[PDB]
């Protein structure tokens, strides 16, 4: 999820509010931000089958019918066994299983009651290295302050030496997708003490573009160095065991990691850096924001930082295991989503101990290139950005499924419209939503080869 | 299992026209005693400021008769500084400035500075317009509190650092 | 508690005992690089002219006639005019008649009764040469 915030912000708020089970009813009155989100936040993932009137179109028009006149938004379907997220000229055979983003349950049944009336791994689906040491990649301050690094990602790294490994590959792998062309892969780098890194290096050995700065990220002489204020995205993760001593002090680190960057300046401001932070106590995200009211038992999805995709924790996760129960595919559906694609076949020859394994291209390697990815793009300029004068979410689906493929699943709209710079994520807004110049739009856009 | 009422609770009465501060952190009776000696003291000027105490643990016998001989300028109160409703029952958005007392004779330096800047931060994502007073154990652990966007020593922010004071 | 009471105060015990250490230089060694060296310049010199803490002994010298005959009142006059020092408090010898230990007396009377074996304690200017 982390990962995959960093191609789009946000994003984590809104994959794991799909998953958690709640339910929404309109509020009489409150903040209009905290009730376009609420709305959203009351959206899960329902499986259908699909009625037999689909048979014979293709997913293009199959998801826009749907939209305009279930009021049913359908991101993937089942091909005999494998699951295609927003597929290109794909069309509808008998009893295909949707997968559906909707209120309940009981909205999903309109769909079925409907009439007329050595470049890559040996999988193909991430980029590949011929095993890079470790020690060409370390960087000092020095290295790293006359390398250009723009758009890359920083990893702010707390770990002991004697440390627990987290899995630092299974960040790493979703960035290295074949989805992304080699030239518009992200620099990755990760700060943090090379002794832990170290036991960390046999998984990223023969993944392009890493890098690796000792010292620690608290430290502003290092921070500067590899251009905070210009990566896509910092991400504050911590390995180290909790003290247990006291719940509000298990995330001190992180949470002065995360207040050096926002004070910090730069010959822009560093509040506008993009930051992700990761907490083992849940209960700690009222000191991630300044400007907002924190009361202790307000669930974590309710909170400020959590709904701008600021935190992140693992108690969000927990619904999953119940989804799982109900419907296999559910879960494979995710996995795919976030993963960038991991078959059975790669976790096999990963289980045998030898790390990732290189590939000859072949025929078709090259075409298990061409699947979605997640991804965000801005109204304010393009041919998309008539839609966002004006303002109306279901025209600007229509639109950009006919033009280019891209499906639309929420928007990234500022908190206040008259001033910080802090989005909240909507998932599966109204086709009557109103756009703004200044929103973004998360989209699911397919490959384009070259 | 019925046991007592909380005898130390529930929110501090707001007066108009009146002046209070807030201190917490390492509060035992050595402390709270020294402390309100060379506040309360009649070399200097007299000044209507009252004295509230917040902390975890219950106070002792001896804590407890220290607070009643000051009846009229001393307020204790039992919660955390890190929780923002015990913030709200004493009032730290109206408190003229707030003490963060330290543990000296302690056996890590660096988990008594963590604990105190946590604080520090704790009180500021409450209110960023408020005083704050800290004493820090070591110099190298001035630098996190520098580095908090709210920290500001125009406003009158302070960093009582003991091992700077102590060597120089 | 004297810190609340008056933030100057504190500001004024930092600079007197750390050498004078400015919010600036706090900036500088916050970030992590260390102490930070730079280019002398017209002002950078002028800093250098500030009083520092000191300690002069009575025993000889142009003010070694007030030790003689004794008058703490005359000796905090005559070096101010003289240089500029200004007389904080006297260390003195703890028995008169035998052991080289001294205790602190700080700001005495006037008419405190000065002795040849006494030190002052002084803020001195700065003399550049
Ligand atoms: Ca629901
Ligand atoms: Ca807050
Ligand atoms: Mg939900």
């Amino acid at each position: 999820f982390i990962a995959q915030s960093c191609l789009a912000p946000g994003f984590s708020t809104m994959m794991a509010n799909l998953f958690a089970m709640r339910s929404f009813k309109t509020s009489p009155d409150m903040q209009s931000w905290t009730n376009d989100y609420l709305r959203g936040t009351g959206m899960e993932m329902y499986t259908e089958t699909l009625s037999p009137t689909f048979i014979g179109i293709p997913f293009a028009q199959a998801t826009e019918l749907c939209f305009s006149k279930l009021k049913l938004l359908l991101l993937a379907i089942e091909i005999k066994s494998k699951i295609s997220i927003n597929p290109r000229g794909a069309k509808i055979q008998a009893n295909t299983q949707g997968f559906f983003i909707a209120q309940s349950a009981d909205e999903v049944k309109r769909a079925w009651f409907y009439c007329k009336a050595m470049k890559y791994d040996s999988t193909g689906m991430f980029h590949w290295s011929p095993a890079k040491s470790l020690e060409d990649c370390i960087l000092d301050r020095n290295q790293a302050a006359m390398t250009v690094l723009n758009g890359h990602v920083v990893v702010c790294l707390f770990a002991d030496p004697d440390s627990p490994l987290i899995g630092l590959r299974n960040l790493v792998m979703p960035l290295r997708a074949s989805n992304f062309h080699y030239h518009e892969l992200k620099h990755v780098v990760i700060v943090g003490s090379v002794d832990y890194i170290r036991r960390e290096w046999k998984m990223l050995q023969n993944l392009p573009k890493i890098s690796v700065l000792n010292g620690s990220p608290l430290s502003r002489a290092d921070l500067r160095a590899v251009n905070v204020n210009l990566c896509d995205m910092c991400c504050i993760l911590s390995a180290k065991v909790p003290s247990n001593d006291d719940p509000t002090l298990a995330d001190k680190e992180a949470i002065l990691a995360s207040l050096n960057i926002k004070a910090m300046t730069f010959d822009v401001y560093g509040a506008n850096v993009p930051m992700i932070t990761e907490l083992v106590n849940d209960g700690n995200v009222q000191f991630l924001d300044q400007d907002d009211d924190d009361d202790p038992d307000t669930e974590l999805y309710l909170t400020q930082p959590f709904a701008c995709g600021t935190a992140f924790a693992v108690s969000v996760l927990d619904s999953l295991m119940s989804t799982t129960y109900f419907n296999q595919n559910a879960l494979t559906l995710i996995r795919s989503l976030i993963t960038g694609g991991a078959t059975p076949e790669l976790e096999l020859i990963l289980a045998e101990g030898a790390g990732l394994r290189g590939g000859y291209s072949t025929v078709e390697s090259l075409s298990n290139r061409d699947r979605c990815r997640v991804g965000q793009i801005s109204l304010y300029d393009g041919p998309l950005a008539q839609f966002g004068e004006c303002g109306k979410y279901g025209d600007l689906f229509v639109a950009a499924l006919k033009s280019y493929g891209m499906l639309c699943i929420g928007l990234y709209r500022f908190r206040d419209t008259s001033a910080s710079s802090k989005r909240y994520v909507i998932t599966n807004p109204p086709d009557d939503f109103s756009l703004l110049p200044t929103d973004q739009v998360f989209v699911l856009m397919q490959f384009d080869p070259g | 299992l019925i046991g007592t009422r909380a005898k130390y609770g529930g929110t501090l009465k707001n007066e108009k026209g009146r002046r209070h501060i807030v201190v917490c952190g390492h509060i035992t009776y050595e402390s709270v005693s020294h402390f309100l000696k060379d506040f309360l003291h009649e070399d200097r000027e007299d000044v209507d400021v009252e004295v509230v105490f917040l902390h975890r643990k219950p106070p002792d016998l001896e804590l407890e008769g220290l607070f009643k001989r000051h009846f009229t300028t001393v307020e204790f109160f039992q919660g955390t500084i890190m929780n923002p409703i015990d913030l709200q029952r004493v009032k730290v958005h109206e408190a003229d400035a707030c003490l963060v007392l330290a543990n000296k004779y302690c056996q890590d330096p660096d988990a008594e500075d963590a604990a105190n800047i946590m604080r520090v931060i704790s009180i500021k994502n409450y209110s960023d317009d408020i005083r704050v007073i800290i004493q820090l154990m070591q110099y190298h652990n001035k630098a996190y509190l520098l580095n908090i966007p709210s920290w500001d020593w125009k406003q009158g922010d302070d960093v009582i650092c003991l091992a700077e004071l102590k060597l120089g």
